[PDB]
């Protein structure tokens, strides 16, 4: 019955849901070295 | 609910100012 | 500011800096506005 | 009509507005801030 | 061509540009994402609802009659045929057009 | 002058349909334009002749 | 004028009614920018100013 | 605490968090960057 | 507890009971305050739901429950074009193999905005906060303070007098 704000919002399933709980999901955005 | 409370208010103005004046009736 | 004058993150104080913008963002409707913690500067004066 | 004023670190939202329009809105505007100031509407506090 | 974007106006911002070009090129890539992202918030307020709440609307519209009615404040009324300084306010609206 | 406007008469669906949302969004015709099917200034002079 | 009363409300949230009747002060005499009635209102609440 | 029983609304960020870090979003529309720099340079 | 639906009043029920809820909340002093000046079964539904609960029901909760005829007539009224235009819309628009490509979709998330897939309550209202209390608008017209003197006087001024010959 909640409201779901604007910015509250999410359009694609989490990626552990997408893939399941046995796969390394791995999101790489920085650099290490 | 405002309306009937500015209509309380006057009346209750109207109360204050009648027993004014017969509070200045018994004075005299 | 050169610091020694900027603010000193003495633990109570933050955390009362912190407490009051947590407070004063309670009291306000998420549908209608918000409070960022990036855009908020509580600056306390205290004995520290 | 809408349309961005580059200040090269935000942009600026622009509306144009019809003429006629534009001169209705002007004298409300006028009108409204003159009678709210004699009426006493906004507490002081806020500003400009 | 958002990657590109994205880039252009974080140069921009720096200054480590001075074309006249890209400027333009780069305010018009913003402007047209910023619509996208503008129409798309509408159809969301519209698809779901209201976001102010039903109790926070009656609570607002409450505390403000409360607040007016504190200030015995005197709605304004639609400004009269008869008007005294209709001629006034109309030729400062003038003067700022 | 688009072909899209529909410029038949009111029928009686969509005149319910003009008063519900005309009562649910005070003025706003912009907005109720698209949802009654009509031009806003269509509702709008419709709202007033009922 | 349609942002500054609406901001005026937000004000009354923030604030609510008693802080806010109480630094505005009395309709027919209302306080200065930033002064009290007096300091037994001033003091009275966490928020001064 | 009598300061703050006063005003209307309360706990109205009672359950908010700060952002989802392990989300990945393949839209460059729709993502957390994207959202942040339309909210930043745009005002 | 989230699939049941509102129950279709008649307006002026609805109505009238919605006013009762407002009221009980946000104006208690309405009720008393109507005799100084002179001087249905829904609500007791309501009430009755929870009879041994003391807490008055809230806006939200009667209209979670309680709708008009309208707002429910024009549900349907709505519901036919959508499902009248499913049809519509679904009009207008050895051995060996063939090739095979992805899967198709009416909607895409590229061109058209995406659905939605992702204890969750809170924002509690104190309704007396809403008003102000007689008693607290009259100690905020009363002045009170420490009079501070003039400088001058009529002739001493900071104090020490104006000094004379004589």
């Amino acid at each position: 019955n909640a409201v779901v704000l604007h910015e509250d919002k999410q359009y694609y399933p989490s990626a552990e849901e997408v893939y399941g709980s046995n796969v390394d999901i791995m999101v790489q955005e920085q650099d290490t070295q | 609910e405002v309306r009937y409370r500015a209509i309380m208010r006057q009346k209750m103005a109207e109360k204050e100012k009648q027993e004014k004046e017969q509070r200045l009736f018994m004075l005299a | 500011w050169p610091r020694d004058a900027r603010m000193r993150l003495m633990k109570h104080d933050v955390n009362l800096g912190r407490a009051v913008f947590w407070e004063i963002r309670n009291r306000l409707p998420r549908s209608l506005t918000t409070l960022e913690w990036e855009d908020t500067f509580p600056s306390v004066y205290s004995k520290d | 009509g809408i349309e961005f004023m580059d200040m090269y670190s935000h942009l600026i939202p622009v509306y144009s507005v019809d003429p006629m329009e534009k001169i209705c809105d002007a004298y409300l505007d006028q009108y409204l801030w003159f009678e709210a100031d004699r009426r006493h509407l906004f507490p002081s506090w806020v500003k400009p | 061509w958002t990657s590109v974007a994205h880039f252009n106006r974080e140069r921009i911002r720096r200054g480590a540009t001075v074309d006249k070009t890209v400027a333009k090129k780069n305010l018009g890539r913003l402007t047209r994402l910023w619509l996208k992202a503008e129409q798309e918030r509408q159809h969301n307020y519209l698809k779901d609802g209201p976001y102010v709440t039903a109790d926070e609307a009656v609570a607002i519209y409450t505390t403000f009659v409360h607040w007016l009615e504190s200030r015995r404040f005197q709605p304004i009324p639609f400004p009269p045929l008869s008007y005294k300084h209709d001629t006034k306010l109309l030729v400062l609206a003038l003067e700022r057009l | 002058i688009d072909p899209s406007i529909k410029k038949t008469e009111w029928s009686r669906e969509e005149d319910e349909k003009l008063l519900h949302l005309a009562k649910l969004l005070p003025t706003q015709w912009r907005t109720i334009a698209p949802i009654v099917g009509r031009t806003a200034t269509q509702c709008l002079e419709r709202y007033q002749k009922l | 004028f349609i942002w500054q009363f609406y901001g005026l409300v937000l004000d009354l949230l923030i604030l609510g009614l008693q802080r806010a009747t109480e630094i505005a002060g009395p309709a027919d005499a209302p306080n200065d920018f930033l002064h009290f009635k007096d300091q037994a209102t001033e003091t009275s609440h966490p928020i001064r100013l | 605490r009598r300061w703050d029983e006063d005003v209307v609304f309360r706990n109205t960020h009672k359950g908010v968090d700060d952002t989802p870090r392990p989300g990945f979003v393949n839209d460059m529309l729709r993502s957390e960057f994207h959202k942040k720099f339309l909210a930043r340079f745009v005002d | 507890q989230t699939y049941k639906k509102p129950i279709p009043l008649e307006e002026d029920d609805y109505i009238e009971g919605l006013s009762y809820i407002i009221q009980q909340q946000y104006f208690p002093d309405l009720p008393k305050l109507k005799a100084e000046v002179v001087l249905l079964a829904i609500h007791e539904i309501t009430k009755a739901q929870l009879d041994g609960e003391n807490k008055p029901i809230s806006v939200a909760s009667y209209q979670n429950k309680f709708t008009s005829e309208d707002n429910a007539s024009f549900g349907e009224l709505m519901e036919d074009e959508s499902r009248l235009r499913a049809e519509q819309h679904k009009r207008r628009f050895e051995k060996d193999k063939s090739i095979k490509t992805w899967n198709y979709q009416p909607k895409n998330a590229l061109m058209y905005t995406p659905e939605t897939n992702h204890k969750k309550q809170s924002t509690e209202i104190q309704a007396d906060a809403t008003g102000l209390s007689q008693s607290f608008l009259e100690a905020a017209n009363q002045p009170s303070t420490d009079p501070i003197v003039p400088p001058s006087v009529n002739a001493s001024v900071n104090g020490y007098p104006l000094v004379d010959v004589n």
